């Protein structure tokens, strides 16, 4: 059978994708909530296997595990909001961005089961591009610099803002694992598979020391 | 009012289950998808598709790296032996790894099928001379001599053909030696006056349609140092 | 009483005589496997599937018992070893016929049965720590077979009273001198290593010890005759 | 939207539950199965295989074991009694338990049906005498001497016939004592100058079809000292 | 009826194959971590039954029953890892191998009701054996010993590793009792029952003191 | 992912309630019931008498 | 054994005489066959 070399199977499954500590005392995340920009390769094997590909869809299946460093389960209410593309971001603990209703957001409590949503295909394209070879829309006129090359911008999927629910910081050292999973995947445009260390998240340069794929050989005639 | 019981694995979180879950945008409708050439929708596809085989993985520094990329045929040498294609296990770590075949193989645990190598000779079209290119199946030794290499599975490729010399290597599988491939002068190196006494081979290699992976396994090199 | 004749192998055996086929299965060549075109394994059976008649044991009062291993049994012997050793994969079935030659003033039983996967368990001492594994010449005795040291517990900690749930033929001195057993390719894959791995072993046990008057040879004969059924092998040479 | 009650029993692990449970790994196709000969699909098959019936369970040192699966018919004895079968029951210890049989009551508790016990004359061709084997319904006594046994059901077996003697046990049960088979000298053991004065006999016991096994229970010797 | 003598129902009740200390002090494991290679001889009367035969299929339904040593149930979040067939398995509570997506975890709770998974048919074979006459292949060329003897590598089934989600040592001392039940069982090749004690797992070697199945008996004549 | 509301009445046991419960001997097949005379269905057989 | 792996009948006194081995061919062109 073949089934298990599908595009679907090969991407099938539900990695972590970010950690969010909520420490009582620290420097980390002081007002007790934080931002986290949807990021695909959070999970260290998926960029490169994403980067097979040039042209991908696919919907993401978001749940949320959260507890103490300990692994201690407490009594806290939290709250998971999605602000989509375009939306502004709470910026503090008092912001308005956490009542507006068009940003769904999820009220759990840490002793419920780990919280799950759907994301939709959110691209304005017809397709996410790992590679875009050109400079940011749009041109003219000479443009401004370098520096934007690369970048394509309709790949943003989101954000997930999470927070203790209330007015007064939470009693609770809270950590919340975040898991993606893709579902119904589809790809275009093959390409040669990485072969070189990452070094940006993103762009694919390399280091001006360039490696082997391997190399165990003395020479070519002994095994 | 209906009766239910609550069994184990209530409330457990599987992360290889494939369950559905509360869309958190129920009326937004996502970019229609138009139509992109290239659509690939099995790992198969990719895998029958011939990429270059670095039999030559000897050199190491930057700057003689694609010398990789192909082995020398030369009027120096005598009837011996030119080199022997590291075992046709696609997943093992040798020349395997820079095709593509063998990369995706790092992404699965157990995989079985035919092969194809497909060797290519880049040397001038006024040289000619003849190799014999062997297949030995795997728990036999490599062939101590040309003469015995003969006596196995093997083809006697002339430079009368450019490079449709494909050798199809029977069967692969995982259940450590497999069947290797070797590349003997049959004849020497035939050159007349103004042709280059030393010529390339580019080897190719593939997977059959009857190749088939199993069990997946993510494990690569480093992520966004 | 006929002659039996296959290749350049002649015996002579009797017509009387009853034949059982293992797990009630005669032996294929496997159409079955997966894997053809291009393209099917040499298959011998005009030259190599002929009548291999081992050394004759000689079977005393004091005897214990004995056992063959399967291919390893003839992978030492005519082409069939031949075969066997310079190919990478192999299958095949067997017909193996053990007969005994025995006056009417002799007595005692021999129980022909046929193990699959039949693993060896040697000892320390008894008890442990840790443990002495079996050399070579005791879990591939080669054409020669191996005796028994422990015969009850088969030589693996199982009962010989229960062996009769494998194919088996008495050999009662009393009423026949011969038992015939077909065996069809038993394993958990369709080919194998003909040198590595021995999907069976053949075991001729005294159940009943032989006896006789003194003044009758001491020692009856033991000979076995067999025959490759559907032999397969694939691979090439060294 | 969907009224339900959680019923008592919600949460429990019970260990003999057969519900279904979440696949690890859903993708994962497993090794399509190949025909193997010897398929068994019920345990009955093998309580009707006929397997050795240690008759003789007396001697105990580790080289007299074989002598176990034997007893001697002697021309030393007269016309009294060979040897009393241990009681006609598969999952009592005794004689029984060197059976396939007994071994595989050993894991059911309850049991019920007819037996056949063969017996199996090992000595020469010369050798000739009649041996009388009798059954003894439970609750009887067992019967005080050959005549008093010949009055109850009785195979009279005779060296024309080398081990077509099959007694049947007409029904077994569990809700102690249970039937006996007792094997009688008819006449003396009688052979001719230059064959042996001693020989054995094999016997062989198995269930028939009517036979049944209910309550399962895990009860064996000792595991990875 | 004899719907009780199938092979179904012989082997089909789940029985405890495995228990994992996970103490707070001490030297069993002190990495807060356990690797637990699956075992289907882990419950005593299961090899000898599975050894009635030579090979067998067969599903393995896990459950995990987790408390503390008194019995007590706490307030812990778990991590149960399959570790496949092939995959390296966690060496620290820090190894990547615990985010790796194609290891499958089940996050439960100790406050849940046992959690619960079914492991397919593992093999690459058609069929586990229990028994395998010869060595291990390739073959041949000598090899280098005797030691290999009796061992099929194709019954590996696989991995569980168990940890306490967090960073931190959790607070409480654990035990992990797992369980298994066998579903969809196949069987080939009868063979005798076992009738000398075992002494080591991966070989059916006997002491030289070998004994009766039983023999209470002084003579063949008296019952 | 089907939507379900827990009503009052959840977790509790009732003595009387005649719901249906696991089976904890799933394999096991009871003796067969055989014919015995005398057998009674209603308690009102035996007020008639 | 080797003598086994060529042209052999193998005789039992189960046939007191039915044995008449054939030789194949025989001529005149010093060494011939072996019985």
């Amino acid at each position: 059978s073949t089934a298990e070399t599908t595009l679907d199977s090969f991407f099938s499954r539900a990695g972590l994708v970010g950690e969010i500590d909520l420490p009582l005392e620290g420097t980390t995340n002081p007002n007790g909530y934080a931002n986290w920009d949807i990021d695909i390769t959070g999970y260290a094997q998926m960029r490169r296997k994403v980067e097979l590909f040039t042209y991908m869809r696919f919907d993401a299946e978001f749940t949320f595990v959260a507890c103490t460093p300990t692994g201690e389960v407490v009594p806290q209410l939290l709250q998971y909001m999605f602000v989509p593309p375009g939306a502004p971001k709470p910026d503090s603990r008092e912001s308005l961005a956490w009542q507006t209703a068009t940003n769904p957001s999820v009220f759990v409590k840490l002793s419920d089961p780990p919280a799950q949503v759907s994301v939709p295909f959110m691209s304005p394209a017809s397709a996410y591009q790992w590679f875009y070879d050109g400079y940011p829309t749009f041109g003219e006129h000479k443009q401004e610099k370098d520096l934007e090359y690369g970048a394509c911008p309709n790949n943003m999927m989101g954000t997930f803002s999470v927070r203790t629910v209330g007015t007064s910081k939470s009693k609770y050292p809270l950590v919340v694992r975040i898991y993606m999973r893709m579902k119904h995947v589809r790809a275009w445009i093959p390409r040669p598979m990485r072969n070189q260390n990452y070094l940006f998240k993103a762009n694919p340069n390399y280091a001006g020391n360039s490696i082997k794929p391997t190399g165990a050989s003395r020479t070519a005639i002994t095994t | 009012g209906f009766p239910t019981e609550l069994k184990p694995g209530t409330n457990q979180f599987l992360t290889t289950d494939d369950g559905v879950s509360a869309p958190i945008l129920p009326n937004f409708h996502p970019t229609p998808c138009i139509h992109i050439p290239g659509e690939v929708r099995n790992l198969l596809e990719l895998c029958q598709v011939e990429t270059i085989l670095e039999v030559n993985n000897v050199p190491t520094n930057a700057t003689s790296l694609m010398e990789r990329l192909r082995f020398p045929v030369s009027a120096q040498a005598g009837k011996g032996e030119l080199c022997a294609v590291f075992r046709a296990d696609p997943g093992r770590s040798g020349p395997w790894q820079s095709t593509l075949l063998g990369q995706l193989c790092g992404y699965y645990t157990q995989w079985s099928g035919s092969l194809e190598v497909t060797f290519m000779f880049t040397g001038s079209f006024m040289a000619t001379g003849k190799m014999l290119i062997a297949y030995t199946p795997p728990g036999g030794p490599l062939p101590k001599d040309r003469a015995t290499a003969m006596l196995g599975t093997h083809v006697i490729w002339d430079f009368g053909l450019q490079s449709s010399v494909t050798l199809v290597i029977p069967w692969i599988s995982n259940t450590y030696t497999t069947g290797l491939v070797s590349i003997w002068y049959q004849t020497n190196y035939v050159v007349p006056i103004g042709a280059p006494n030393t010529a390339y081979i580019i080897a190719l290699a593939a997977a059959q349609k009857n190749f088939t992976m199993q069990l997946c396994k993510d494990a690569s090199d480093i992520l966004q140092t | 009483v006929a002659q039996l004749t296959i290749g350049n192998s002649t015996i002579t055996t009797q017509e009387a005589a009853n034949i059982i086929v293992g797990y009630g299965e005669w032996p294929s060549y496997c159409s079955d496997s997966d894997a053809t075109a291009v393209d099917k394994p040499t298959r011998p059976d005009v030259s190599v599937n002929r009548f291999y008649t081992l050394d004759t044991k000689l079977w005393e009062k004091s005897s214990k018992g004995w056992y063959w291993k399967f291919p390893d049994v003839l992978t030492e012997t005519g082409v069939f070893g031949q075969n066997a050793q310079f190919h990478y994969l192999y299958r095949s079935g067997f017909c193996i016929h053990v007969q005994c030659n025995a006056s009417k003033f002799h007595q005692g039983a021999l129980l022909v049965a046929v193990l699959p996967e039949y693993v060896i368990g040697t000892v320390a001492g008894g008890t442990g720590t840790e443990d002495s594994h079996p050399p070579y010449k005791q879990t591939q005795p080669g054409a020669d077979g191996f005796e028994l040291q422990h015969p009850y517990v088969l030589d693996a900690g199982i009962p010989i009273s229960q062996l009769t749930v494998c194919p088996h033929q008495w050999i009662n001195l009393r009423t026949n001198n011969c038992a015939t057993i077909i065996v069809p390719y038993i394993n958990a894959l369709p080919f194998d290593s003909a040198l590595n791995h021995c999907n069976f072993g053949l075991l001729v046990v005294p159940i009943s010890p032989l006896d006789y008057d003194q003044g009758a040879t001491p020692v009856i004969p033991i000979t076995i005759t067999l025959a490759p059924m559907c032999s397969e092998f694939a691979g090439l040479r060294q």
